[PDB]
């Protein structure tokens, strides 16, 4: 006598939100916000450099813990909490800009500046920089006066970048424990260091005094930098307190840089990274870390947003 | 729902229907049976999976670090970054909330639609042979063995074959 | 509207209907009256208020100052801030304009839907007793006192009671 | 003979915009952009500090107009146009970063640095800083040479932050009206001031000369600052032109800071503030001030966006 | 489509219909002709052009330069700018993709709606004179010269004029 | 016997994307992403200044290539690759902030500072700055000691901005090829330059040394600047190495600034510009250049997004 029409239903429906309602039950739904983290840096198929105890900036100047990283090559660069840019207490002017540059460099390739010295000592060292005995920064040279208290000859040294891409140049200013100790190294009177590229001018006067003990030592070195363009020349006019660049660095290509405290893993592949690991997901959004880098779902404040994949559930 | 079928003039769904999304439960001299309409079911499924593909289609853009979790950046520039990032977070959180709500509404209405489409098709097959119940049911005046009901499901039911008898049975 | 009822085959609304959103004005031997359908009215209202709740649900995020109205910040960083803020202003102005337009369309269609839902329900109650006018009216062949019309409004109208007489009155 | 179906309508409909139309009339609508301002800082239930004539940065160094604000405590901090960070003409290096810090500090708590001096005068003052007679910054000490023109002993002073959170440290460089007047205070020859925290190095050489008259005075003081971390030591090596910190500041917790020119009001409560007052609204958006801070509706350019709360109106 | 007419119970469109969007192809003793329904056609067109106006309504905001294509800005502040700009680019690329998809869905359904609106109107004109085919066709029992069919198109067709004869022709 | 209903269709449909599908064919569609560029700066109806060989900052100081731009007036300002801010090798401190200011100035109007000198030479020049013979920056004056090696009198010069809007002030520090050459110009001993506005304090000590040859010359000039507010006074205390402002600049109103390498064109009008030309479009979005400025469609990554302007196409 009859034929009825109907639709399916389930005992257990999944609740979702609409334009009109909150918690309307539908047949089936699927999550759109990713919460699952892999607690490892998923590095399968990528040239990876885990800096460990080496600080990214320390790859340019080369303290002992960066000896194995002086000319590295990478698609992915991992910075560790324990990493350190210096052996002899110091600081980089514009540290973070230079980091951002090195993070996406694809690594670095070094080339001798070809500086040659006459009238000064260039083998200065320290117990802070240990290579089985006192030493110094591998890529640098600590410039002095030949004998204690001796004068410093006003000096003009130049480097022309003859290559096709710009050269990262780095030099260091020394700050001795006393006003007395700056005179010992480089003679009395106030010394001047200046730098002149075709698109750059700046000046540097040392500032001796008594800092607190770091690595046992109370002196400091200021590191500085500029990118020197093709067929441009940088000139170093100085009279002391100067730490001299021996090699200039060049950037290899492209990479990505991250900061983490989890292990590396060549078994899983991912392109979205944060300090706690890797977000492997096809979901449009994520609620794991708003500072995740690489190619990631968009961060959102919501923990979950369920998307209906079925009709409304109408049981009973 | 917008089309008034699901949770509408159809009082509820069938938990026994595990074979598809939409279907028929007949009744006749030979007893009750049930089945699934593939065509209608597939048209909802294919539309729904079309949405999913759309939201899993995410070849994303690269972003790098602009701050530092180990060595805090200068404070002024840190607060500008954080303000920007929080502003972007707000936009996306809004976008995601709206997308899913907007999408979920459509899904529900879309499934409601397909049920109505199937309903009206059937009505259109039985021209004056059956009449409307209102619960989502067609009362047939002429009789229908399991062969008849399968003919309706196959789109082969011929109204002119059983016309005069059902007409008069009014 | 999408469903073709409001500003559609119903030529216009009733200003006399102050009791609900949708209703009936009958006509019979005993004269004209009017009423409101609560069920339909409430289903639109509850859906509409559902939207409102959704857009008044705004536990917001904290933002602090990153510039200075009394002591202008350094100019470079000022222009970056202003550019960002203006970019965010543009996004939100777009979002708000789209949200309300998108929402307003749905509202209008949603109310159109509910009217159609009520209409078709009624049609489904009067199986061959009444026929369609086209202005949004059901002409009844058998007679209906104020008791009858109230039975329709209460979902209690029995088609089989007045079947044969209306059928023949065709 | 019949039963007609219909819907309601109104003589006066409200016009709205859709995807398809502009100015379609509907039964009823409601606004979504807030325009109503309360012209007061709605501060009910909040620890509020209205700085008035005190400048936020002046709470750290303590000129006379900030004497009552040296250790304040707040959920909400209000800066006024008339506020001033200095009595003796001066300026903060990185002023705005330090403001942003103090705005969300929850206020400050001061602790004696415990500096102790031998061989110099520490009671320097001025008519600009009035506490019934010439005076100076409450939290600072103006360091000198014992007698006019006398030398300045090269000096090494240190503070270790022994507490659990970082200490805000502030010191001031003096710039005298002449090259002659810098010699009077601190003796001739060029003086040096330097600062060395485990994550910080910088140097400061004074710069005497003739500035214009401010508060009647033509000299200036440069204020400077760093956050000193737990168990780290800051060292002050100097030879003159130095204004010495007496207390170090610590941040109490959390707050919010705003700038305004309207009255405070403990009768109304709000969480969205701007300089003209308070936005009390549940509306998703606002057209009042795009720089409003706190927890606010999103600013939008549109003055009004009406949302339909009823069906289309079809009269007549 | 949501309303089940276009690419639905109407098997396909007419390439011969160049005069409007929706129309009639009749058949009778006098042969086949065709025409266009202006009212329905115009209601889709006017709605569609309403969308276009809406998206071409763009009095835009001014933005200035905050970086330098000839003399690269300081690197830190350059990377913040680029990160912000790329974040804004992502938001807009999403917004545009969603807008057009969202709009395109509605357009398709909107045109589907209007066809259904026209269909049901016609059904409502021929009260028991014609019956439903199911392919999108009304079979008329009483005869109709080119004068009749034009009366339907003009909204002037009178069902009571041809009632009894078509009724009996059942 | 019958009347069928139907809809139109086309042999050639346009494919579009929906929420549910990719490449559903519709009757007709229209593009929403603009790709068409006009390869010219469309400048119809606008006061336009094409700087050509003049650098925007060079309009303030006035090297020979900016002689015709010293008091310009504009709605639209166009910078060229070939443009140069200097004749005698130099660099602006805060160059880009000052550019952003000048780009939207509406141009500039100059006013004599009224500085007057006694005890020094003020007619210093160079072969780099050619006006048929050696010369200097038009708006500046190169200050010296009367005779070779002579002393420099400690000097106090002041300017009060008496006008209603703030004055852009610019002065230059000179850096000579030697320590010997700074003594020739301005006498031996270390010179000091300082600047004091009511909301500004900074100091400048010269830094002689050997830079590389630019325009044939190996010395440099540092240019500096501040905006001086109405009824405020700027004071210049100095002892040498100072390049003196002769005129102060004032901003005329409003403009927009762009950088380009395409021709100007008064036949077409546009409000969206980039370096490759002009985007003339009513489309909501563009895929031409994400750095386009003015009033533009929003940049998007997608090349094309087609919007259906007709029903679904169902042929055959
Ligand atoms: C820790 C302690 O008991 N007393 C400190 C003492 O450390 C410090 O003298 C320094 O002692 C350390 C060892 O802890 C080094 O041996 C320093 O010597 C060297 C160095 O290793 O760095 C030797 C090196 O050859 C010197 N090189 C040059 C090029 O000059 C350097 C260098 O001069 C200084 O690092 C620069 O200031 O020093 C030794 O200085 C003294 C000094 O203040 O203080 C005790 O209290
Ligand atoms: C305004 C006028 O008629 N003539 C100025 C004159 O102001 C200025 O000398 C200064 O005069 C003011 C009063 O207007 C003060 O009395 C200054 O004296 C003090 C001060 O109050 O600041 C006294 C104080 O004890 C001094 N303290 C120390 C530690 O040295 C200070 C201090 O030396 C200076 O503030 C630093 O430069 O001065 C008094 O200097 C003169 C000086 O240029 O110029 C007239 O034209
Ligand atoms: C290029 C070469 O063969 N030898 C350089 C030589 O250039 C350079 O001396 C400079 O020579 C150039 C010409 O190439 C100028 O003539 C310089 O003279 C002037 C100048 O034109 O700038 C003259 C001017 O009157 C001087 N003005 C003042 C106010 O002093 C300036 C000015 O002193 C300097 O520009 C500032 O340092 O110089 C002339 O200096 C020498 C010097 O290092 O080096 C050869 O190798
Ligand atoms: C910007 O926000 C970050 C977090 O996104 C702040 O860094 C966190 O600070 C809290 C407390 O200060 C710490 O517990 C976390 O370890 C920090 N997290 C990260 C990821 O760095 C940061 O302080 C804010 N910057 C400024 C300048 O206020
Ligand atoms: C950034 O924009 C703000 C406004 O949002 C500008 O500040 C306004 O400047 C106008 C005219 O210059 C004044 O009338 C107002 O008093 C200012 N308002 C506020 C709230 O500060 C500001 O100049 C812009 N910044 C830069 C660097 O150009
Ligand atoms: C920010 O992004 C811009 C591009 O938007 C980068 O500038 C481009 O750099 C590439 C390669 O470095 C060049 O081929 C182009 O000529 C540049 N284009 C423009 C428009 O400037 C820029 O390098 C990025 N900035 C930083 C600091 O990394
Ligand atoms: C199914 O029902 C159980 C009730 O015990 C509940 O715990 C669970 O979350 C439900 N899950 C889904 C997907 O419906
Ligand atoms: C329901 O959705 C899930 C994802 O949440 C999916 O994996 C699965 O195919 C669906 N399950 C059923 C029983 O339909
Ligand atoms: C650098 O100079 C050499 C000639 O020595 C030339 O081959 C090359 O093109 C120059 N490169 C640039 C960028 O000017
Ligand atoms: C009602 O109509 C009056 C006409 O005098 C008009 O001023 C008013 O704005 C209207 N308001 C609403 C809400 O319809
Ligand atoms: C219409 O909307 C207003 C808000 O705009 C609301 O307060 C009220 O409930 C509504 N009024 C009527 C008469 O329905
Ligand atoms: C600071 O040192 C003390 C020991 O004197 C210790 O209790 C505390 O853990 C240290 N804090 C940090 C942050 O290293
Ligand atoms: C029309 O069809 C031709 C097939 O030759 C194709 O090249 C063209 O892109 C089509 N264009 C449109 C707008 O349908
Ligand atoms: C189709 O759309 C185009 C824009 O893409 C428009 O110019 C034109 O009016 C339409 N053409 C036809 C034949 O309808
Ligand atoms: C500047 O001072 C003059 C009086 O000499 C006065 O007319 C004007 O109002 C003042 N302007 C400002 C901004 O203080």
């Amino acid at each position: 006598d009859k034929i009825c029409l109907g639709h399916h239903a389930v005992s257990n429906g999944t609740k979702v939100n609409t334009l009109t309602e909150r918690g309307v039950e539908v047949v089936n739904a699927t999550e759109t916000v990713e919460r699952t983290n892999i607690p490892r840096i998923c590095s399968k198929g990528k040239r990876t450099v885990d800096l460990g105890q080496c600080g990214l900036l320390g790859t340019i100047t080369g303290p002992p813990q960066c000896d194995q990283f002086l000319e590295f090559s990478a698609d992915l660069i991992i910075e560790r909490r324990e990493g350190s840019d210096v052996c002899y207490p110091g600081k980089f002017v514009n540290e973070e800009a230079l980091r951002q540059i090195l993070r996406e460099s694809g690594g670095i390739d070094k080339e001798a500046m070809g500086f040659t010295y006459s009238g000064i000592r260039t083998n200065g060292a320290t117990s802070a920089c240990r290579r089985s005995g006192s030493s110094f920064y591998a890529e640098m040279k600590w410039l002095l006066s030949n004998t204690d208290n001796a004068a410093f000859p006003q000096m003009t040294k130049s480097y022309k970048n003859t290559r096709k891409s710009p050269a990262l140049i780095v030099w260091g200013i020394h700050h001795s424990v006393s006003t007395a100790e700056q005179t010992k190294l480089y003679g009395s009177g106030n010394k001047l260091v200046t730098v002149g590229s075709s698109n750059y001018q700046q000046s540097f006067v040392p500032s001796p005094g008594a800092r607190p003990q770091v690595n046992g030592l109370s002196g400091r070195i200021d590191f500085h930098w500029l990118m020197l363009n093709p067929n441009d020349t940088v000139t170093f006019s100085f009279n002391g307190a100067f730490i001299a660049p021996d090699r200039a660095s060049f950037l290899r290509g492209k990479s990505m840089g991250i900061q983490s405290g989890v292990q590396v893993d060549a078994n899983c592949e991912g392109d979205c990274y944060h300090s706690g690991g890797t977000i492997i997901s096809n979901l449009p959004f994520q609620n794991i870390d708003s500072r995740a880098v690489g190619k990631c779902p968009r961060y959102v404040k919501q923990r979950s947003l369920l998307l209906a994949t079925g009709m409304k559930n109408v049981p009973e | 729902g917008l089309f008034g079928a699901i949770a509408g003039f159809i009082e509820n769904g069938w938990e026994g229907l595990i074979d598809g999304w939409y279907g028929f439960r007949h009744q006749n001299a030979q007893g009750e049976g049930t089945a699934a309409d593939y065509k209608s079911t597939q048209s909802a499924i294919d539309q729904i999976t079309g949405k999913l593909n759309r939201l899993i289609e995410k070849t994303n853009q690269q972003f790098e670090l602009i701050d530092n979790e180990f060595n805090e950046v200068e404070k002024q520039i840190g607060n500008v970054i954080n303000w920007t990032r929080d502003s972007i977070t707000e936009v996306w959180s809004y976008n995601a909330e709206l997308l899913v709500a907007m999408e979920n509404q459509h899904t529900i209405d879309l499934a409601d639609s397909e049920m109505d489409k199937l309903y009206e098709r059937v009505k259109r097959q039985l021209r004056e042979n059956a009449e409307e119940d209102g619960t989502g049911c067609f009362e047939i005046f002429h009789k229908c063995d399991d062969d008849c009901m399968a003919s309706i499901r196959n789109n082969t039911y011929d109204h002119s074959k059983y016309r005069e008898e059902a007409m008069q049975n009014r």
